[PDB]
């Protein structure tokens, strides 16, 4: 399968 | 290789599936199912509807499988944002054919994101498709010959 584009987390909270 | 991709209760994004450990809930007529998803551990684990919250997995799009989005479909879309960027259903509102160069599709999609509302004009590199419009391959292959 093809690769996805990497997932960029954050916690929110601004 | 991924097979199948899973949409998370924490931010309702889809993510790929790993491995399913364990199902429950199935004399209900709406079973879940214990997902790992890949590059997670154990502490990320879910359970998770199986009719409408685990599918086969998204296919990200290249060259002139473009044919195969439409307006009106539904798929997944990389959402990229001030400081995260994660993979979310959205619907295709409209697609404008570009001419095709040297590094592939130029076509440009704009999608409304189903969590959110929110729209975006995106290239296919942000595009994974469901596999059940793969099908349009083979109707549009002329129109695949024309890009
Ligand atoms: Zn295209």
């Amino acid at each position: 399968a093809r690769t996805k584009q990497t997932a960029r987390m954050s916690t929110g909270g601004k | 290789s991924v097979e199948f991709e899973a949409k998370s209760a924490r931010d309702g994004a889809w993510y790929d599936v790993a491995a399913f450990l364990s199902h429950r809930l199935f004399e209900s007529g709406d079973p879940e199912v214990r997902v790992r998803f890949s590059g997670f551990g154990a502490e990320e684990d879910e359970w998770i509807n199986v009719r409408k919250c685990v599918r086969q997995r998204s296919l990200p799009c290249e060259a002139t499988e473009c044919v195969a989005v439409l307006p009106g479909d539904l798929i997944l879309c990389f959402q990229e944002g001030k400081d995260q960027a994660l993979y979310y259903d959205a619907h295709v509102l409209d697609a404008q054919r570009r001419r095709h160069d040297v590094r592939g599709c130029r076509c440009r999609f704009l999608v409304r994101y189903d969590h959110d509302s929110s729209e975006e004009i995106v290239p296919l590199r942000k595009v994974c498709r469901r596999p059940e419009t793969d099908y349009r391959l083979q109707i549009l292959h002329a129109a695949r010959a024309a890009a």
